[PDB]
């Protein structure tokens, strides 16, 4: 009786919608589940995360300027900081394939 | 019903096929219920890749490298090549080292590590509890100088044994006594301490396997090479990117499989009484335009059948107009 | 999310690009055959061309894209499921059955008695194979070869009597099947030379009596085969050929048409347009009021594509039922967009700066490659803001996309489909007379040789007879335009 | 529920009437006296749709669902084509494996043996990544300028569906009660029927 | 079941083929009949049949 | 991980077995006296996507 009524309310209506009421509502299958698509993985832009500052870890500075004595070299300047955090080349970055 | 063919011709552009379609007494026959079954070889080429990124190392960041040697010139007075001058990450971890490589484990009788397939790249520590600082024992693999630096993404070898080891084998071994060369796998082990190990402190701390493999790059090429030559420091940090997909295959409905609107390639349907042909065809006219836009008119066309190759082309609305909707992304995400 | 943005961004719209917009990476040497697979895996394009922020908020096309064929894409979806039908490796045994497509005997009855069947079948690679780059499958190794060719047919069993009846009932003159081609088209090729925008063409005195109208639509020389040669040398392109597929995607490059018979009459005259002479298919840089949709078309050409496809247009407009918009219907594809961009004569504080002068997230991409991050956490200068407190002055843009159909301007006085014969089909100055008929184009020039497609619909009629036992007569009739 | 999942698992099925006359006999197929829903190893030419089933099973089906097959094969109407019928789910596949015999340099690595993605990826289990960046020995590419020779494999699969075979002269459904439902042989004679 | 797991093919897993695709839960019919009830443990129910 | 696959590493000197009367370990001298290499497992962070 159970799949008399199953293929018979199959044939007069269609079997997608749901209805709560005879707990209407027809099993099925994830189509992509079943039958694999490997269709690969787009991902040629790398990816990356970047420590909560933007830059890494830098370095003490202080800042020079040039001598206006005779002898042109470098002295300490006095209106800039004795250690000024600032990094060279890039910042730290780790790889992800998302 | 089959028909086997009464004449077949074979062309450098062309294949002739010629039936005898002999339709039996008291019967019909509908045209449309008649087909030509096909049976043959295709090789599509290595243009062919039906897929998008890559199916080796496809998780390793596109400049990582594998554990690989280079060789330092830097002749000055003499020819001193200082060479063996190595980068990577050794593994697997073991109860001691003496002169036969990683021991693996005890049987008294202590078991060293099969040179052929041990150590395996695929294992390593367990936990991130390590907590190893006390003088231990690593091992590890590692690319002879003789293989092509490569990024690790993409990289594939073909395995050499039935454990997965890819070492090709080395056929240089020559018997002083006028015999024959022995194969046998060029792995080769090297030994290395810290960086005090003065005059007698001098026991190992990695061990690793070096050897040779059939490198290949087969889904990816090189994006980023600083130095056309090979085997040096700044290879190390060349970035790979995968080869663009192409899918290849027949087209829709078999058009172009058959000639149609060609005065030369005309096919022929005759009753054997006569010889005059009921086709004619000109160069004026669209026979596959006119049945792809019948069968659009008869049906619908996004559903497909593999028996006529039914399936349209199409491409994704959301590529040929570009809805750019922004990004959400309110919350911060981290690692 | 912006990760996830920019891959979809690069990996579907970058990598199409025309070669124009892309380089050769330094210490790497790629083939000089622009159509070899190798060289179009070689050429390295910069992501910031088609960034995150390309017409932010904005529905519209990239103009680049714009005349580039779509179809050659891995997104196809019947493309990439007739590729996974062959399987996933490069060497594959096929085993496949295909149809006949002749209007005459693709749907005969055919009858007792003993007949010849005969046909051609293509070896070239180019023909029978599609790939979603278009790369010359010739010089990259392609090969297929045939080993049995069978044919198959089944039979009804009909009783032997009523078989019997239907032969005695099917041999008369009076019973004889007639067949059509469903285009019904006298297909017409004409060249554009490169950067051409005016093409006409003449078509000398003949009868016009059974004329259902025209239908034209842009093509290229490089997807377009030479039509009757058994090979065609100069074909280098494997991706998908408009001309046999229906895949048409160059409809919107069209400017204005006119028709002209005996050289000195319009049609269709009359005034029964706003611009009476010519069909303004679409009208940029005016607008003193006569376009539609929110886009560049004119009020004529939307109310006689209208017309054409789906009767609509005297009593008001509205969707049309979907049994009636099928998909190489009119408007199923039509798409209107615009956009906003900014001003650069009014504005006064514009800059152009160029491509490599350009920073936007600076620090954390490459620069001008798909490459590592490097740089310094920087303010932008990439793009103008077009909106918020600070918005820049700016200009609008509109156009719009119509792909995989064909324009159409039918041979009636009310540019209606009552009837397959049209009115003006049977009328009396073109039921006799003869004319000639002069055409001109105006189109969007571009660097690349087209082809206008013309279609002169006509009938094309068949009427096969088998009087006696094994024999086929077909007598075959093309109005207008006659063979 | 009529969630069935196994109708690909058949081979042949063979019917007998009386233990003597076969059922539909009067060579009304290419295998006259059984029905070969799928031919496999063989193909000698008697497959279609680019899977393993046989011609004469499809147009059995065919026949016996959507009334089609005798005039052309078509995609029916959706009004026909119901969740549970034939070509609603139906569907083809094939696939290209490594050639074990003619592969000079095959090996065959068991599963412990072989590390893809190696270094970044768990060993055997769902748990922390442990190892080496080294190139991988797994899969075998199937394409490229140094593809593998190979095989090609051909299935199919049949969901929320039931096999089907009509008592009719010539397998349609014209009406509930079917031609030889009424015919005098079953009429009025007893019969034993053996099947296989 | 890697990433690479035949690459490029439309190709159901053998072992796969002769498991129930019912017993999933990507079943929406199922999940939605779960979810009708509840997310607890403890329902008192009210159907009509 | 980080860009270069691996994180910081170590310093390392080759050293050869001796091929005198006492079997021992002295230096190596085709062997780069700075050879960075990792033992153990890379550097790694983790995330829920």
């Amino acid at each position: 009786t159970e799949l008399s009524y199953q293929l018979l309310l199959d044939s007069l209506g269609d079997r997608t919608r749901y209805f709560s009421m005879w707990n209407q509502a027809v099993d099925s299958y994830d189509p992509d589940v079943r039958i694999i698509e490997n269709h690969g993985i787009e991902d040629e832009l790398p990816n990356y995360c970047f420590p909560l500052n933007g830059i890494g870890p830098g370095h003490t500075y202080q800042g020079i300027k040039v001598k206006t004595d005779d002898t042109n070299g470098w002295e300490k300047d006095a209106n800039v900081a004795p250690a000024n955090e600032i990094t060279i080349g890039n910042n730290l970055a780790m790889e992800i394939n998302i | 019903l089959r028909f086997v063919p009464v004449d077949r011709e074979d062309n450098t552009y062309s294949y002739k096929v010629r039936y005898t379609l002999a339709v039996g007494d008291n019967r019909v026959l509908d045209m449309a219920s008649t087909f030509f079954d096909i049976r043959g070889v295709l090789d599509r080429g290595p243009s062919f890749k039906p897929y998008s990124g890559t199916a080796y190392n496809s998780l390793a960041p596109k400049g990582a490298p594998n554990t690989s040697q280079w060789i330092v010139t830097t002749n000055g007075d003499n020819a001193v090549t200082t060479t063996t001058n190595t980068f990577g990450i050794a593994s697997m971890k073991g109860d001691n080292i003496t002169k036969e490589g990683l021991q693996i484990g005890k049987d008294e009788k202590p078991i060293y590590a099969d040179k052929t397939y041990q150590p395996e790249p695929q294992v390593g520590e367990e936990s991130w509890t390590d907590t190893d600082g006390t003088n231990e024992k690593f091992g590890g693999r590692a690319l002879k100088p003789a293989t092509n630096m490569k990024p690790c993404y993409g990289s594939f070898a073909r395995p050499t044994n039935i454990k997965g080891g890819q070492a090709k084998n080395r056929k240089v071994k020559p018997t002083t006594e006028g015999g024959v060369e022995t194969e046998e796998p060029d792995i080769d082990m090297e030994f290395f301490d810290g960086r005090d190990a003065v005059a007698g402190a001098l026991a190992p701390e990695i061990v690793l396997y070096t050897e040779n493999v059939n490198l290949e790059t087969p889904d990816s090429h090189v994006v980023y090479k600083p130095e056309t030559s090979n085997n040096s420091h700044a290879n190390l940090g060349q970035q790979a990117m995968p080869n663009r997909p192409n899918y290849i295959g027949f087209r829709d409905n078999f058009v172009g499989l058959m000639y149609y609107n060609s005065t030369g390639n005309m096919g022929v349907l005759a009753g054997q009484a006569s010889q005059l042909n009921a086709v004619v065809d000109l160069q004026d006219r669209n026979t596959e335009l006119s049945y792809q836009l019948l069968l659009d008119s008869l049906g619908d066309r996004t559903r497909y059948f593999s028996m006529w190759n039914q399936a349209v082309d199409s491409y994704d609305p959301d590529v040929r107009i570009i809805e750019n909707h922004g990004i959400e992304d309110e919350l911060p995400n981290y690692c | 999310q912006a990760n996830l943005w920019r891959s979809f961004l690069y990996s579907n719209v970058a990598l199409y690009l025309p070669d124009v917009y892309k380089y050769t990476p330094p210490n790497i040497t790629l083939p000089t055959n622009t159509n070899t697979y190798e060289y179009m895996n070689g050429r390295v394009v910069s992501p910031s061309l088609v960034d995150s922020y390309i017409n932010i908020g904005a529905r519209w096309s990239l103009d680049p894209m714009d005349n580039v064929n779509p179809f050659n894409h891995h997104r196809n979806a019947g493309l990439r499921y007739r590729s996974m039908l062959l399987g996933n490796g490069r060497y594959v045994p096929f085993h496949i059955q295909v149809p006949q497509k002749f209007f005459a005997v693709k749907n005969l009855l055919l009858l007792p008695g003993s007949y010849t069947y005969e046909w051609n079948f293509r070896k070239d690679v180019n023909m029978v194979l599609q790939s979603s780059l278009g790369n010359d499958l010739r010089t990259d190794g392609a090969t297929i070869s045939f080993t049995s060719i069978n044919l198959y047919a089944t039979f009804f069993p009909m009783a032997h009597n009523t078989a019997s009846t239907l032969e005695a009932m099917l041999r008369n003159d009076t019973n004889d099947q007639s067949f059509n081609d469903y285009l019904s088209a006298a297909n017409m090729l004409y060249p554009i030379p490169a950067n051409a925008t005016n093409i006409p063409i003449s078509i000398p005195s003949r009868n016009w009596a059974a004329f259902r109208g025209w239908s034209f639509t842009r093509l290229k020389t490089k997807e377009t085969p030479s039509l009757g040669s058994g090979f065609d040398p100069y074909f280098v392109y494997s991706g998908s050929i408009p001309y046999l597929d229906g895949t048409f995607y160059l409809n919107h490059t069209f400017k204005k048409v006119s028709i002209m018979f005996d050289s000195s009459v319009s049609w269709p005259g009359n005034d029964r347009l706003l611009s009476p002479n010519e069909f303004e298919i679409k009208r940029t840089v005016d607008g003193e009021g006569y376009n539609v949709a929110q886009c560049n078309m004119t009020k004529d050409w939307f109310l006689v594509q209208m017309l054409a496809n789906y009767n609509i247009g005297y009593q008001g407009f509205y969707i049309p039922e979907g049994y009636k918009d099928r998909m190489y219907s009119f408007f199923r594809n039509f798409q209107p967009m615009s956009r906003q961009v900014v001003d650069e004569v009014n504005y006064t504080d514009y800059k152009a700066v160029t491509l490599p002068y350009q920073h936007n997230n600076s620090g954390f991409v490459g620069y001008l490659a798909p490459t590592m991050r490097q740089g310094e956490p920087y303010p932008a200068n990439y793009p103008y803001p077009l909106i918020g407190t600070t918005a820049v002055k700016s200009v609008t843009q509109k156009k719009f996309l119509c792909d995989r159909t064909m324009w159409r301007i039918p041979f009636s006085s009310n540019f209606m489909s009552m009837g397959a014969l049209t009115d003006l089909g049977q009328n009396m100055l073109y039921a006799n007379s003869a004319h000639a008929l002069d055409m001109t184009f105006e189109v969007d020039p571009m660097d690349e040789p087209t082809l206008l497609y013309l279609l002169f619909e006509v009938f094309d009629v068949v009427r096969v007879h088998q009087p006696h036992r094994g024999v086929i007569e077909a007598v075959y009739l093309r109005t207008p335009f006659s063979a």
